[PDB]
């Protein structure tokens, strides 16, 4: 950002770089207690084209565009480069036998093989994980990971079946339609196997892949070239195939959610405070936080009112439909529309304390599983088991729905959709 | 080439331990339950068949792939279990565990069900993706020392037709060409193909106690396969019926996901064999009617209900005569013997399975609305009186009848 100065161990500060000063007086001067001062105070033709790529490659995950990676959609100013310290809980499940284990990243990355796979719920922070990869690599300070010579992060998003890894790397990496030709990277791929890594996100189905990519799916025995897509639980049947284990992210913990608050915020310690004694004494609603697109909801709110000295327990639901609607929008017949039937199975789950549906529960409350924005409000399980299930982000959020729409209903003037409020009422 | 061949025989080798060669669904590609086949069925019980005439007592893997032959070829029922047998000495070949597949050089896993054009072109698009210093027709000029080094394994030749690739069907019809170790796998069916050749015959028999008590145990929490297991000792009926497979790997796929055990009750477990059986061939059903479809189910249901009181389990193919036989047996309902010591017959599943079909259609003809099938329905129960005889030959069709319907008890127990 223009002129600012951050300190890796406090965060932002020394906004407009005072002219002429001493960082060892200013930094000391702003911030009295930064542990650092203290303890300042106490004390072969394929081979040189394989090189020119990865330099150019770690430019591009270096740069101050692919960092500050949109974390909690802060700004794109506000530095966030202190928040990437909160990492997300990893459990390693089979999927034949029904085994799991906990994992911590140095037991991760020492495990990059074949073809790997990180499921989770929509905004598990799966992008994001991704991208802090690409990152360590580039940076080269991260030792483990510095045994692989190349690294692609690509986002399968809307590339043809049919488009060449040069045509793909060339748009998504590099700067311009250069540096590499199909050809050369097919070489360079067969030469060094292990040692190439590619980071696949946004993967839907195994048909609608670049053929050059698929073959290293299906195949990579051939190869040997190590893969890690990343998918939602909502699909996720297309490539068990080709795995022994799966990477699973786990509801993000509360003490995540405090750090990341105190570190944007703190300048409202009655605020602060009064979330810590609220989650303290109501054990269950800590489940709230699953995901961290619900912090974000939180963030987003706090950064309104930055001086209000209450906690409005409800205000992180308000909050996320509203961002919702500002992610891939339609509001007209599919955003009213998605509420509108996931509400109605809500309510009607709310007075048999279900908390689970079939697929026959869902297709009479008129939801379309297969939607994008069915998604981020539910998710569905097909894990090994003889008939699939759909359940609602942490529970809390149900009665929400379930909430939202007992209003509509009463407040509708269709006699036929409006005594149906008073009878669920009259429960 | 001997590169090229020595790069082969390592790719072959190393295929067959990647995970998409183990991963198997062992009910569907529908349902999204995996085996592993490095720890699922692992002991087959296979029998050396003569003339149809069984002969001799159980042949087990190394002791078959020492005793080779000319090509053989390993048969099924009506279908019950996978070929998972010939995915398994790929397995052992490549792992390079058992000495008696360790004088082959090279093993290749076919699949003829979706196999065309010719040898090569399988290979190539199937197996792996050999390169052009192989695909010059020079392999077999130099392989041809194969005669006792090369072994190839043929699945679905019941799913293969001959006019889609004529090198597979003159090959496995001559073999002297290549002089190699063929085993291909097929169905009752296929005797038509089986007597023609002299071809070794081995017949894919039941599971073993040890069998089925290892797949409960190993894909299935704990919690589950304890109860499970207990609930196998009180009944004699779930002893018997857990020999098959497809009463395996069913009886313990419905509590996949469950946290608590549960008996269920064995009508259910029927209930849920006979759903999947008339579903996962639904597409290929598509040749009939679905109300052709239904009506030749209804006419299965009434020979099983026939059967029981007339004391017959065999049902000779004069007696369905329905011409929708083929329905039937690719539904999986019967199976269909050609052999000289069962000459064109159909038999069910399992006796106790003609029982249910039985049952499931007794209840429904009761609890139709139009009054010549619920008439029907009363004539088969007005049959029952005596009470030696409801206690004793009529018991298990009055359990399977009641259970699947509140309505059906009604009538049962007003007339008994
Ligand atoms: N470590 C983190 N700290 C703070 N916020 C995070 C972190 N990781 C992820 N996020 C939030 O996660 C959101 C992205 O979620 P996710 O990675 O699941 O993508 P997504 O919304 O499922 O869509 P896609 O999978 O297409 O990227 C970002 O907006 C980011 O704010
Ligand atoms: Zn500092």
């Amino acid at each position: 950002i223009k002129d600012i100065v951050q300190c890796f161990s406090c965060g932002g500060c020394l906004e407009k770089w005072q002219e002429g000063d001493d960082p060892l007086d200013d930094h000391t001067r702003c911030f009295p207690n930064c542990p650092f001062l203290q303890n300042m105070k106490s004390s072969a033709q394929w081979f040189q084209e394989a090189k020119n790529l990865n330099e150019q490659l770690r430019a591009a995950y270096t740069s101050a565009s692919f960092r500050h990676m949109s974390l909690l959609d802060i700004s794109s100013d506000l530095a966030t480069d202190h928040l990437l310290g909160c990492d997300l809980s990893i459990a390693s499940k089979h999927i034949s036998k029904p085994v799991q284990e906990p994992l911590v990243l140095p037991e991760v990355f020492g495990n990059l093989n074949s073809v790997m796979c990180v499921e989770g719920e929509a905004g598990s922070g799966k992008t994001v994980l991704l991208k802090k990869i690409a990152f360590l690599w580039a940076s080269g300070c991260c030792p483990l990971l510095n045994r692989f010579q190349l690294v692609f992060y690509l986002s399968l998003s809307s590339t043809r079946p049919d488009e060449g890894l040069a045509s793909i790397i060339c748009d998504q990496l590099l700067e311009k339609e250069g540096s590499v030709t199909e050809m050369c990277v097919r070489n360079i791929i067969q030469q060094l196997k292990n040692q190439v890594l590619f980071l696949l996100d946004d993967y839907k189905e195994i048909c609608s892949i670049p053929q050059v990519i698929g073959k290293l799916i299906q195949k990579n025995h051939l190869s040997r070239t190590c893969l890690l897509i990343a998918v939602r639980t909502n699909r996720a049947r297309d490539i068990r195939r080709y795995l022994e284990t799966i990477l699973e992210i786990k509801a993000f913990p509360f003490y995540n959610t405090v750090c990341i608050l105190r570190k944007l915020f703190s300048h409202n310690m009655t605020r602060l405070r009064k979330f810590m004694v609220y989650f303290g004494k109501n054990q269950s609603l800590q489940k709230i936080q699953k995901t961290p697109l619900f912090v974000a909801a939180i963030c987003a709110h706090w950064f309104q009112y930055p001086f209000d000295p209450s906690f409005d327990d409800v205000a992180v639901f308000k909050s996320y439909m509203e961002r919702l609607s500002l992610r891939n929008k339609a509001t007209a017949e599919i955003l009213k529309a998605t509420v509108s039937s996931c509400g109605e199975l809500a309510l009607k789950g709310f007075f048999s304390c279900c908390f689970e549906f079939n697929d026959d529960d869902l297709a009479e409350a008129g939801v379309d599983e297969d939607e994008d924005l069915t998604m981020c409000l539910m998710s569905k399980f097909t894990a090994q088991r003889l008939r699939p299930f759909y359940r609602f982000l942490s529970p809390a959020f149900q009665e929400f729905l379930a909430g939202m729409r007992l209003i509509e209903l009463l407040d509708s003037d269709r006699q036929e959709h409006q005594d149906l409020g008073l009878y669920h009422l009259k429960q | 080439s001997e590169g090229d061949l020595d790069d082969l025989a390592q790719d072959l080798k190393d295929l067959y331990h990647t995970p998409s060669f183990l991963n198997f669904y062992p009910l569907g590609e529908d349902i999204d339950i995996i085996f592993n086949l490095k720890s699922t069925f692992t002991e087959p019980v296979l029998w050396r068949k003569d003339q149809h005439h069984h002969r001799v007592e159980q042949l087990t893997l190394n002791g078959l792939l020492q005793a080779l032959q000319s090509p053989c070829i390993i048969e099924g029922e009506s279908g019950k279990g996978k070929s998972t047998l010939l995915q398994r000495i790929a397995m052992l070949w490549g792992s390079g565990k058992c000495k008696a597949l360790t004088k082959f050089k090279f093993v290749f896993f076919l699949r003829l069900s979706r196999a065309q054009g010719g040898l090569f072109e399988t290979l190539c698009d199937q197996l792996l993706d050999i390169p052009g210093t192989i695909r010059k027709q020079t392999f077999m000029a130099m392989l041809l020392k194969l005669r006792q080094r090369v072994l190839f394994l043929l699945d679905g030749y019941n799913e293969f037709k001959p006019q889609n690739c004529p090198e597979i069907e003159a090959l496995i019809k001559e073999n002297h060409r290549f002089k190699n170790m063929v085993i291909v796998t097929t169905t009752t069916e296929c005797l038509r193909h089986i007597a023609q050749f002299g071809a070794l015959t081995a017949e894919v028999g039941d599971m073993t106690e040890d069998s089925a008590q290892a797949l409960i145990r190993e894909v299935l929490i704990k919690e589950l396969a304890e109860g499970l297991l207990l609930q196998i000792q009180k009944s004699r009926c779930l002893r018997n019926l857990m020999k098959t497979p497809l009463f395996v790997v069913i009886t313990c796929a419905i509590q996949m996901g469950e946290s608590e055990f549960h008996s269920h009750t064995q009508t259910t477990l029927f209930h849920t064999f006979y759903d999947l059986l008339i579903q996962k061939n639904k597409h290929k059903h598509k040749g009939v009617a679905a109300s052709d479809f239904i009506r030749s189910l209804d006419h299965c249901g009434d020979l099983a209900l026939e059967g029981v009181f007339s004391h017959k389990f065999d049902f000779e193919l004069q007696d369905v005569s329905s011409v929708n036989e083929d329905v039937l047996l690719t539904t999986g309902l019967l199976c269909k013997y050609t052999a000289q010591r069962f000459k064109p017959k159909y038999k069910f599943f399992h006796k106790s399975f003609q029982e249910y079909t039985a049952g499931r259609r007794l209840s429904s003809l009761l609890t139709s609305h139009e009054p010549e099938e619920v008439t029907k329905g009363n004539g088969y129960l007005q049959k029952m009186v005596s009470i030696s005889d409801i206690t004793s030959t009529y018991s298990s069709l009055l359990r399977y009848t009641c259970g699947s319907s509140v309505e059906a008890t009604r009538a049962v127990m007003k007339h008994l």
